[PDB]
C-alpha cells in the first residue's frame, strides 16, 4: 500500500526487511526488482528477475520475463532485451502486450541502427526488415 | 621464451585491430593501423628484440635468464604502477611510438 | 668502577625536572612527556589511566633505554581537550584509586585484625 | 683526531651507507635472532593487538607520523592485525614480494596462488605489508629483502 | 514444547534403548528439525529390530516418508 | 551511497584443508541471488561462526551511511552515524588482486576480488557487473551480519 | 512532448497468498 | 500431524517484523495525518 501510495522509499526497506527472514516470497523479490528499475539500479533488477526465474519457474514465467524485460531494456542489454521479447512471444504470442513489446524492442534498436551511418549493411538490412 | 612466446609477448602485431581497442585508445591505433612508418617502426623494433634475442643466446648459453644487472626493470614496473596509481583496466594514452622514440 | 650509584636511578640533580612537557611536530594535540629518573612502575599505570579518557586518541609510554633513568609517554588527545590537561587529569585520577584502595585495605584490615 | 678524517669516514665509512655488500650485492645487515622469530610470530595471521596493546608497540617506532591506521577488524570491537601494525613500520613506499619460508612449493601451482592458504608468500605494496609471513628468506641478508629494497 | 523437546533428548540420551523417547522426541523435532524427527523414527525403528526384537510399526515408516 | 557489493551468503565449509591458525579459519561461502563466490578468513575466536551459517555480506567503500568516503584512519572519537552500529561483523582492508576470464581478444566476463583485511584474506569471486564499485589497491568495508533466521 | 513510452507493463505491488500447506500428515 | 496451516504459513521462520514496522508506521502516521 505505501508503494501504490507512492512511498517507495520506506516500501523498499520494508520489502528488505521482510526478505531477510525468507527467500521463497517471489513477491518480495518482485517489489525489490520493481522499485530497482524505478531507482534506476537495473544491474540489481536484472539479476533479481533472471535468478527469480530460475529458481521459482519450472518454465519462463511471461510475468518475470515482461519485467526482465523493462528492467532490460533500461539496462542496456537491448540484445538481451530483443531475445528475451521474442522468447516471451514465442511462450505467448496471442498475449497482445508482449506482441506490442517486442515490435517496441525492434524499433528502439533500430533506432540506434539507422541514426548512426557507421551502422553496417547487415545491420541496416536487418533493421529495415525488423523494423 | 618459444619463437612464438616470444613474438606473442614482445611483437605488439597491429593488425589485430581488436586488441588494439581493448589495449589503446582510437586516437592511438590508427597510426599503428594506417602509419606504414609507425608500423616499421613497430616490425624494425622487434626486429631490434629478435636481433637482441640471437646475441643473448650466443650471450647465455644454457638457458641461463636469471642474471645479475644494474636497475631492477621489472621492480620499477610495479613501482611505477604503484606511483601513479596505473590501474591495468583501462586502455592506455601511451602512443607505442613514444616508447620506441 | 663505571656502576653509578643505585641513587641516581631515582634522584633527580639539580635542574632536572620529574617531568617534562614536549610538543609533537608530527600531529596536532599530541605530547611526549619525558619523565626523569622513573622506570615502567610509574609509567604502565599512567598508561593504563590514559587509555580510560574517551578523549585520548593515543597514549602510551616507553623508557628510551633501560640503562637510562628516563621515560618518554606520548598522548594524543581530541581538539577540544590537549594532551596536558589529559595528562593532568590521569594523575588527578589515579591518585584518587589509590589514595581509596589505601582506605578500604586500611578498614579491611581493622575490621579483620580483633573484629 | 681531525675534521678531514672525520668527514672522511662520515661520508665513506658511516653504517646506513653500509647495509649493502658489494661482495654478494646483497645486504649484510638483516633484522636476526629474537626479534625475527618475534616478527615472524607477530605476522601471523591471527595475531590481534587492540589500541592498549598497539598504542604500546607504536610508542618504539621513530618514522611513525602519529597517525593510528584503520584497525583491519571493525566490529565488534576494534582489532588491528600485526601485518596492519606492522605497515606502520615499512617507510615510503615500498614494493616487494618474497617467498616465507613455510611456502608450500606447490601451493603458488595450484589455486589459492594469490590467496595463500598457509599464509606463505610475502607480499609488501605501496609500503604496506598485504600478505605472508615474514622470516630469513624475506628479511635476512639476501638479495630481494625486505631490507634490500628498502635501502 | 521446547522444555519437552530438551528433557525427550535428555531421556533419549540416558536410554538409547528407549523407542517411546525416541518417537515422541520426533514428533517435535517434526516441526523444527525434520532430520531430527528422521533420526528419531529411524531411532526406533533399528531399536526395535535389533534390541527388543519385535517388528517395526508401519507409522514410523509413514513418518519417514512424510 | 558506496555500497561497492551487497548479498546474502552462507558458509559451506572451515578450512577444509585444515586450520592453520587457531583464532583464524577460512570460510567458502556462496551467495544466494547473484550467484557469487567468496572465500572469506575470520577470526574464528572473537566472532566464531559454524558450518552453514547464513550471513548478509554488504562490501562498502564506507562506513558511513552518507558515502562520504573515509580516510582509512582509525579513530575511536567518531561522532558520525555508521552502518556497522547496525551490523554485527566489519573487515577492512584494501583490494590487491582483481582476475577475471581477458583474453587477448576479448574482455573478462567474470571478475574476481582479492582484498585483504590487514593480513587476513579474502576473495569475492563473481561476475563482471557486480564488481563495478570495486577498484584494485582500494580501501573498501566488509560490512556483514550473520541472518539471525 | 509525449513523455517517454517505457515497456507496457502493468504494475503490481502484489501481496499473493500461499499455496495452502496440504504437507504431509505425521502418525 | 501438520504443522504448517494457513495460519502458520503466513509466519516467519524466526524474525519478528512488529517492532521495525511499527518504527517506520511511526514516520507514515504523521504523513497520512499530514504532520
Amino acid at each position: 500500500v505505501l508503494a501504490h501510495k507512492g512511498y517507495f522509499r520506506e516500501a523498499r526497506d520494508v520489502f528488505a526487511q521482510v526478505r531477510e527472514a525468507t527467500a521463497d516470497i517471489s513477491d518480495v523479490w518482485l517489489n525489490l526488482a520493481h522499485i530497482y528499475v524505478e531507482q534506476k539500479q537495473y544491474i540489481s533488477a536484472v539479476q533479481m528477475y533472471e535468478n527469480c526465474l530460475r529458481k521459482f519457474y519450472k518454465h519462463q514465467n511471461t510475468e518475470v520475463v515482461l519485467y526482465l524485460a523493462r528492467a532490460l531494456f533500461k539496462c542496456g542489454k537491448l540484445q538481451e532485451c530483443k531475445q528475451t521479447l521474442l522468447k516471451a512471444r514465442h511462450v505467448a504470442p496471442s498475449d497482445t502486450v508482449l506482441m506490442f513489446n517486442v515490435a517496441l524492442v525492434l524499433q528502439r534498436l533500430a533506432t540506434s541502427v539507422l541514426k548512426d551511418e557507421k551502422s553496417n549493411l547487415k545491420e541496416v538490412l536487418n533493421a529495415v526488415k525488423e523494423l | 621464451p618459444s619463437n612464438k612466446a616470444f613474438e606473442k609477448k614482445f611483437r605488439f602485431d597491429y593488425t589485430n585491430e581488436r586488441a588494439l581497442r581493448r589495449t589503446l585508445q582510437e586516437d592511438l591505433v590508427k597510426d599503428v593501423l594506417s602509419n606504414a612508418h609507425i608500423q616499421n617502426e613497430l616490425e624494425r623494433e622487434f626486429e631490434r628484440m629478435r636481433e637482441d634475442r640471437e646475441v643473448l643466446r650466443v650471450i647465455f648459453p644454457t638457458g641461463d635468464s636469471k642474471v645479475v644487472l644494474p636497475c631492477n626493470l621489472l621492480r620499477m614496473i610495479w613501482n611505477a604502477q604503484k606511483i601513479f596509481h596505473i590501474n591495468p583496466r583501462l586502455p592506455s594514452d601511451l602512443h607505442p611510438i613514444k616508447v620506441v622514440e | 668502577m663505571n656502576a653509578p650509584p643505585a641513587f641516581e636511578s631515582f634522584l633527580l640533580f639539580e635542574g632536572e625536572k620529574k617531568i617534562t612537557i614536549n610538543k609533537d611536530t608530527k600531529v596536532p594535540n599530541a605530547c611526549l612527556f619525558t619523565i626523569n629518573k622513573e622506570d615502567h612502575t610509574l609509567g604502565n599505570i599512567i598508561k593504563s589511566q590514559l587509555l580510560k579518557d574517551p578523549q585520548v586518541l593515543f597514549a602510551g609510554y616507553k623508557v628510551p633505554h633501560p640503562l637510562e633513568h628516563k621515560i618518554i609517554i606520548r598522548v594524543q588527545t581530541t581538539p577540544d581537550y590537549s594532551p596536558q590537561e589529559a595528562f593532568t587529569n590521569a594523575i588527578t585520577d589515579l591518585i584518587s584509586e589509590l589514595s581509596l584502595l589505601e582506605e578500604r585495605f586500611r578498614v579491611a584490615i581493622k575490621d579483620k585484625q580483633e573484629g | 683526531q681531525s675534521l678531514e678524517t672525520r668527514a672522511e669516514i662520515q661520508e665513506l665509512a658511516m653504517v646506513p651507507r653500509m647495509i649493502v655488500t658489494p661482495q654478494s650485492n646483497r645486504p649484510v645487515m638483516g633484522i636476526v635472532q629474537d626479534t625475527l622469530t618475534a616478527v615472524r610470530k607477530f605476522t601471523k595471521r591471527d595475531v590481534f593487538l587492540e589500541r592498549g596493546e598497539v598504542m604500546n608497540l607504536l610508542m618504539f617506532l621513530s618514522t611513525w607520523d602519529g597517525k593510528v591506521p584503520q584497525p583491519a577488524i571493525l566490529k565488534p570491537r576494534p582489532l588491528w592485525t600485526g601485518k596492519q601494525i606492522f605497515s606502520l613500520i615499512i617507510p615510503g613506499h615500498i614494493n616487494c614480494i618474497r617467498t616465507h619460508s613455510t611456502h608450500p612449493d606447490d601451493e603458488d601451482s595450484g589455486p589459492y596462488k594469490h590467496i595463500s592458504p598457509g599464509d606463505t608468500k610475502v607480499v609488501v605494496e605501496n609500503g604496506e605489508l598485504i600478505m605472508g609471513i615474514l622470516c630469513k628468506k624475506s628479511l635476512g641478508t639476501s638479495a630481494g629483502s625486505l631490507v634490500h629494497i628498502s635501502y | 514444547r521446547d522444555i519437552a523437546k530438551g528433557h525427550l533428548k535428555k531421556v533419549t540420551e540416558q536410554y538409547p534403548d528407549d523407542v517411546e523417547a525416541w518417537i515422541e522426541l520426533a514428533q517435535i523435532l517434526e516441526q523444527t528439525d525434520i532430520q531430527g524427527a528422521l533420526s528419531a523414527y529411524g531411532t526406533a525403528t533399528r531399536i526395535l529390530q535389533e534390541k527388543v526384537q519385535a517388528d517395526v510399526p508401519p507409522e514410523i515408516l509413514n513418518n519417514v516418508g512424510a | 551511497a558506496g555500497i561497492l557489493f551487497e548479498d546474502i551468503f552462507d558458509v559451506k565449509d572451515i578450512d577444509p584443508e585444515g586450520k592453520k591458525f587457531d583464532r583464524v579459519s577460512r570460510l567458502h561461502c556462496e551467495s544466494e541471488s547473484f550467484k557469487m563466490d567468496l572465500i572469506l578468513d575470520v577470526n574464528i575466536q572473537i566472532y566464531p561462526v559454524d558450518l552453514g551459517d547464513k550471513f548478509r555480506l554488504v562490501i562498502a567503500s564506507t562506513l558511513y551511511e552518507d558515502g562520504t568516503l573515509d580516510d582509512g584512519e582509525y579513530n575511536p572519537t567518531d561522532d558520525r552515524p555508521s552502518r556497522a552500529d547496525q551490523f554485527e561483523y566489519v573487515m577492512y582492508g584494501k583490494v590487491y588482486r582483481i582476475e577475471g576470464d581477458e583474453t587477448s581478444t576479448e574482455a573478462a566476463t567474470r571478475l574476481s576480488a582479492y582484498v585483504s583485511y590487514g593480513g587476513l584474506l579474502m576473495r569475492l569471486q563473481g561476475d563482471a557487473n557486480n564488481l563495478h564499485g570495486f577498484e584494485v589497491d582500494s580501501r573498501v568495508y566488509l560490512l556483514m551480519k550473520k541472518l539471525a533466521f | 512532448l509525449p513523455e517517454r513510452s517505457g515497456v507496457v507493463c502493468r504494475v503490481k505491488y502484489c501481496n499473493s497468498l500461499p499455496d495452502i500447506p496440504f504437507d504431509p500428515k505425521f502418525i | 500431524r501438520v504443522w504448517r496451516t494457513r495460519t502458520t504459513i503466513l509466519q516467519s521462520t524466526g524474525k519478528n517484523f512488529s517492532k521495525n514496522i511499527f518504527a517506520i508506521l511511526q514516520s507514515v502516521k504523521a504523513r497520512e495525518e499530514g504532520r
